[PDB]
């Protein structure tokens, strides 16, 4: 998961 | 033959609480309102999308939690992060109903391809393609994407999705990761750190979907000429193996120069170029926004992009209307490239274009  | 402009002072309204992009969404309209553009379009009302209509792609599980915390604006829900629910994606108070809003937007614009009403749908206020069945992600809570796509099926046996995004646009591509019936093309930035983190030239789908997921990995600074050409390139290849009929068409402004995320170096021509290279294939077409940080840039884009779709040439000075202060300091509709290196070597670009080649060679 990555934040955008 | 006059294309379709989605479009209700209540919509826009709707779109505007988006937390992320504030009043985005009016700054587009009214833009494209001054330079008249609404009177050579058939503005249609949107409806909003009921919960089996977002129930063709997103679970029940998630939907209802959605719309759950959206009720009551619990933004500290224990199942909220499991969902994707956090700071890329807020419980905003009646997030539901916006999401559900801008569902039933494309879902209004793909009907009225399937009607044969136009042969160009637009929604500017949708792309938001980072949305998984079951949890949001990228400021994306409901992927209208998918769900036009899905309805575009009832008519259209075979559909290309094009992705010009900055962002890869990974919750299409995996709705449609095992399904040769559509073909998902991203083009963006790829880079460790960088969201979402997936879309590689290998990643190309799975199982009877396979060779029918296309990745154009791209670097920094990469500008109008270079873009276009790996664009035109990568469609040429694709439609011809492929034979689409119809497209969806995501366009993104974050690649835009001037956008706070500082990545590529577009202008709105450059996209534009791909645009009509698209449109040339002459087949239902519906447009789509999405990402887009520098509100007013977006704006110039989308509006410069929307008279592209209707064939005229815009002036070049900013007419006046509600947010014409926030154009400054030039008042321009063109925007200009920043002076920063592009960081994709030529060499690379061409290698990559060759393995996409040697992909679709399977796709039959
Ligand atoms: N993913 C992402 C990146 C940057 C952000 C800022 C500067 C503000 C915000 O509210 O959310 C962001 C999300
Ligand atoms: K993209
Ligand atoms: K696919
Ligand atoms: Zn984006």
């Amino acid at each position: 998961r990555h934040k955008k | 033959l006059v294309p379709v402009y989605i479009y209700s002072p209540e919509y826009v309204s709707m779109c505007d609480s988006l937390a992320k992009i504030p009043k985005r969404a009016s700054m587009v309209h009214s833009l494209i309102e001054a330079y008249a553009l609404h009177k050579q379009m058939r503005i249609v009302k949107p409806k909003v999308a009921s919960m089996e209509e977002m129930a063709t792609f997103h679970t029940d599980a998630y939907l209802q939690h959605l719309q759950k915390v959206s009720q009551e604006g619990d933004d500290d829900h224990p199942d909220s992060i499991e969902y994707g629910l956090g700071y890329d994606c807020p419980a905003t108070e009646g997030i539901f109903d916006y999401a559900a809003a801008i569902g039933g937007a494309t879902i209004t614009a793909a009907q009225c391809l399937i009607d044969g009403m136009c042969k160009v749908a637009i929604n500017w206020s949708g792309g938001w393609h980072h949305a998984k069945k079951d949890e949001a992600s990228g400021f994306c809570y409901l992927n209208d994407a998918v769900l036009g796509i899905l309805r575009l099926r009832r008519k259209f046996e075979r559909i290309l999705y094009v992705d010009l995004d900055l962002h890869h646009g990974d919750g299409v591509e995996d709705a449609f990761s095992f399904t040769s019936k559509v073909m998902t093309v991203s083009l963006h930035k790829f880079s460790p750190g960088f969201f979402p983190g997936t879309g590689d030239v290998s990643d190309v789908g799975l199982g009877k979907g396979r060779y029918y997921s296309v990745n154009v990995p791209i670097q920094d600074g990469i500008q109008d000429e270079k873009y276009y050409q790996n664009c035109e390139s990568v469609l040429k290849e694709v439609y011809q193996a492929f034979n689409p009929k119809a497209v969806v068409l995501q366009l993104g402004a974050d690649t835009i120069a001037g956008d706070p995320m500082c990545s590529f170096n577009m202008t709105p021509v450059g996209i534009g170029k791909c645009l009509k290279y698209i449109l040339q294939w002459q087949l239902a077409t519906l447009i789509l926004g999405g990402g887009g940080f520098n509100l007013a840039n977006t704006a110039r884009c989308w509006t410069y992009l929307t008279g592209v779709i209707l064939g005229k040439t815009l002036s070049s000075e900013i007419p006046d209307h509600e947010f014409f202060t926030a154009y400054g300091p030039d008042y321009v509709l063109e925007i200009t490239p920043s002076c920063r290196p592009d960081r994709n070597e030529p060499h690379r670009i061409q290698q990559i274009l060759n393995y996409i080649k040697g992909n679709l060679k399977h796709v039959v």
